[PDB]
């Protein structure tokens, strides 16, 4: 027998300033030039915006004023915010230095009243060549090499024939008269080891 | 919106005295509001800096740019009170329901009665051509008639909010 | 943790700001020696070039090994590497002095460097030597007693600011240690 | 093909040979009587390093002042040398029988061995009996008559390859005579 919905939309128009969620303001320009004629006023309601980018002026450069100024840094201990959540991988180059900070550092300029700080990626560097040059953009952008290997005598033997011999190596095929693709030989060269190890163990023997 | 000028403006100004004292009290509040709002809402943040701390109700840029607008929309009901000499208009449109507003959104308002007390004092400055770094060029007399009942049209907005 | 600067400038809000004009004036009411905590940043950024560039050439001479065949300034990269990572060093100690705080410093820079250098394999005791060496030139341009170049100040002490510096540096070779 | 298996051994700049399914067919018909002298070979190359150790064993056995103060084997030098060149002479004498001629042995390694075991004070000798043990080793591996070892083979006769490896060996010591 009640509508309690009803009743509160009727209770809160009732009330309601209608202006309160419009941002709507009188505005005001008057125009004067010195002569009776010229003289007018007048006055026109409308909205008031938002500039999100002198907004950002106002807040960049108070917030460099808070930091440098250091009794506020007592009475007004700032609040620890946690960062937001972004995965680790162990290492610490990608974990500590990620790309969205990494060389970033303070420019400090000083001039006569105006003290400016900027943050600035830092790159130096040699010959042409640039520090940051290890990053470079995508737009600016092959073969694998071989893993390598661990005398009055000489008028009968130079040095680059000495000690060097044949190697060779089997598999007879695996079934008596039958073929079998697994069969091979192999022929090789190389430089005999000093065998240094066996002889001692034969020459203790 | 409406104009008047001319032969009609001489009528409104023969209903008070100050008409031309009271024109030229608008015009030195309307030439420098933009300059007004910046430093009345600066000044908020070096007094109290924990405004732009995390938790803060000025930390972010899209709160920051609602601030700023309100101070704006504040300064521009005052300015047509002055212009109007009544305080109905900035009463019943402006300040009707903004503190329930404000309780809801978290707005602080002992903070945001500082800025209004700056700007209140920007204000006097302006009309008294007392200011510091600006000047203005009037004819020769005195305006501290004026600039007491803007005074009081701020106060309006503190009691409001308190 | 940050200062309310760094922390908009991580966020990618704006990377850039300035205080200056009546609200300069305004910082310096609440500083003690603020004409002079300014003269001594102007000091070090004034010649920040110059100060690299010695401290990694005196790492040189100090040690030839790092240009050696097979060392770790060989290749034109890593030198550029290290007088980029040298200057880097230099700057957060000038914001360091300027706000009289090393949380920055330690927070954004010194965290996690050392298992970094570890894992690049940098000589982590001749990049003692090179923070160490920009130390000795901070302290000497502070005091006026810089040998080449004498800047121009208005008289006075300034022996708190040189200390002070020589603490920020010593911190930075904690982390590296 | 077999002449490119020589140069294969002699150049200093020859891809090792990799023979399989149609080419160690090829090879089995450029051979004469190829699967007896591929099973000769085989025979000496999977005892190669008993018969080795066996023969300069076997030297040294017969005359122990080889290891005395002054002897040619004496200190782990001398006796590594001698080890290494019983190895190989052996491996030259099983290029001579894949070849079925002498001159690999011949030119790569008996040309100037004489003179350098003169000039070195190496006793020929003693060297001649090393050869004559792995001779002997060599023609019982061959016949399978090993003692200790016996290999799979077909049944048949090998004794043509026997002697021919015969004359292989009796012909180091025909050169360092
Ligand atoms: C924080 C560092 C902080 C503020 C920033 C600033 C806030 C503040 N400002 C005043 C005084 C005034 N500011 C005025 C505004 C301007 N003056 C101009 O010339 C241009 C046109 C305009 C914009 C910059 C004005 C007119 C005044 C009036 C008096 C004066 O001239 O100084 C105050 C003091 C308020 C008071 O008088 O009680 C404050 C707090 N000051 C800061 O410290
Ligand atoms: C190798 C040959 C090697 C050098 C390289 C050099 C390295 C080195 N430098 C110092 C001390 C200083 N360097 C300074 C920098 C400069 N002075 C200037 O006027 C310009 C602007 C700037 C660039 C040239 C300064 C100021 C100092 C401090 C000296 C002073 O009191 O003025 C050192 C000594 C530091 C130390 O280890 O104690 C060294 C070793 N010397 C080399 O041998
Ligand atoms: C002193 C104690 C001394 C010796 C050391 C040894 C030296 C020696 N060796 C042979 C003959 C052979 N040795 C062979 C080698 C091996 N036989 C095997 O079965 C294994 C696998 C391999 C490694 C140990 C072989 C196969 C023979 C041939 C045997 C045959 O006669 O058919 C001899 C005897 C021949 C000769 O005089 O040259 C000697 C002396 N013997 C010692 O007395
Ligand atoms: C003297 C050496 C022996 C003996 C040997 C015999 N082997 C005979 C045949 C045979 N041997 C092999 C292995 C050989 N051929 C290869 O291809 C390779 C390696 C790549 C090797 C090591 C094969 C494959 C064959 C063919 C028969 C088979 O196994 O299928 C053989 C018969 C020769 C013929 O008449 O054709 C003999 C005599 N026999 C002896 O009794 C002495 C001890
Ligand atoms: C207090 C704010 C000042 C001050 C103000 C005075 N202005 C006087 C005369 C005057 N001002 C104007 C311009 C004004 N009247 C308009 O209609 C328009 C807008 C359309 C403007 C903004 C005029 C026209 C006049 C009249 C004189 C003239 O023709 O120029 C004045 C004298 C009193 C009076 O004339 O009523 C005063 C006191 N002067 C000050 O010293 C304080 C700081
Ligand atoms: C030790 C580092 C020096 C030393 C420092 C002093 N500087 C003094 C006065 C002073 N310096 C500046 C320039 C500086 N302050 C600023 O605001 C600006 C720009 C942003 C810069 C970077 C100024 C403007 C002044 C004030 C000039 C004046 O006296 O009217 C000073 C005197 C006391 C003080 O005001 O702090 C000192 C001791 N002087 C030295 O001899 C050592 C080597
Ligand atoms: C800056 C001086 C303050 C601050 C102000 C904020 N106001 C926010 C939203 C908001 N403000 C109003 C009242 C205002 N709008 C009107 O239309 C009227 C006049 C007719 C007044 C004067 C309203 C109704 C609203 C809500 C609707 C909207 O968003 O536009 C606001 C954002 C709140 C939020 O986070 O959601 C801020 C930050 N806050 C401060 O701390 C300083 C003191
Ligand atoms: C010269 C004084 C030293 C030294 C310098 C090198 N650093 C190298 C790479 C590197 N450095 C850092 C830390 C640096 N990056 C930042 O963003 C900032 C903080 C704002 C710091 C101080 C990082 C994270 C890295 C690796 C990632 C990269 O630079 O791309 C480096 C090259 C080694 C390599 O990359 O493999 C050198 C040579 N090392 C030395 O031995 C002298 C003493
Ligand atoms: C073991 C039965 C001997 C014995 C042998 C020693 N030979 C020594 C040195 C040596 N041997 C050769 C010939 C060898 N090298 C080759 O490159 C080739 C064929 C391609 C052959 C056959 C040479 C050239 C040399 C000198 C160079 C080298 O050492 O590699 C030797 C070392 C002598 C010494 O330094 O004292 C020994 C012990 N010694 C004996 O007494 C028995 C009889």
């Amino acid at each position: 027998v009640v509508l309690p919905v009803a009743r509160a939309g009727l209770a809160a128009t009732a009330k309601k300033n209608q202006y309160m969620g419009t941002s709507v303001a009188p505005e005001i320009v008057l125009t004067d030039k010195g002569s009776d004629m010229s003289r007018k006023v007048k006055t026109e309601d409308k909205k008031v915006a938002a500039d999100q980018a002198a907004a950002m002026g106002i807040l960049a450069n108070m917030s460099l004023y808070a930091s440098l100024n250091p009794v506020k840094r007592m009475t007004y201990k700032a609040k620890e915010q946690a960062p937001a959540y972004v995965k680790k991988t162990g290492n610490p180059v990608e974990d500590f230095y990620p790309s969205s900070w990494r060389n970033m550092a303070p420019v400090i300029s000083l001039s006569a009243n105006r003290v400016a700080v900027a943050f600035e990626k830092i790159d130096a560097a040699s010959n042409g060549v640039k520090a940051n040059s290890n990053n470079k953009p995508f737009w600016k952008s092959n073969y694998v090499a071989p893993e390598a290997p661990a005398a009055a005598y000489q008028r009968y033997f130079p040095a680059r024939i000495r000690n060097k011999a044949p190697a060779m190596e089997f598999r007879r095929p695996s079934f008596a008269n039958t073929e079998d693709p697994s069969a091979y030989f192999m022929l090789q060269k190389e430089t005999v080891p000093l065998r240094m190890a066996l002889a001692e163990k034969l020459l203790t023997k | 919106a409406a104009y008047v000028g001319g032969s009609d403006l001489q009528a409104l100004k023969s209903f008070i005295a100050d008409g031309n004292k009271r024109l030229d009290a608008v015009n030195s509040i309307v030439s420098n509001a933009s300059c007004m709002v910046s430093d009345a809402v600066s000044g908020m943040i070096c007094e109290n800096p924990g405004l732009i701390s995390p938790g803060g109700n000025c930390y972010t840029n899209r709160r920051m740019a609602a601030c700023l607008r309100d101070g704006e929309i504040i300064l521009r009901y005052v300015s047509y009170a002055l212009l109007a000499g009544d305080a109905s208009v900035l009463e019943d449109r402006c300040l009707n329901g903004l503190k329930e507003t404000y309780i809801a959104l978290g707005v602080p308002t002992n903070s945001s009665i500082r800025a209004v007390s700056i700007m209140k004092a920007q204000a006097v400055a302006f009309i008294t051509n007392t200011a510091t770094e600006r000047k203005m060029s009037f004819a020769a007399g005195d305006c501290t008639s004026l600039a007491s009942e803007v005074a009081s049209y701020f106060d309006r907005v503190g009691a409001a909010i308190s």
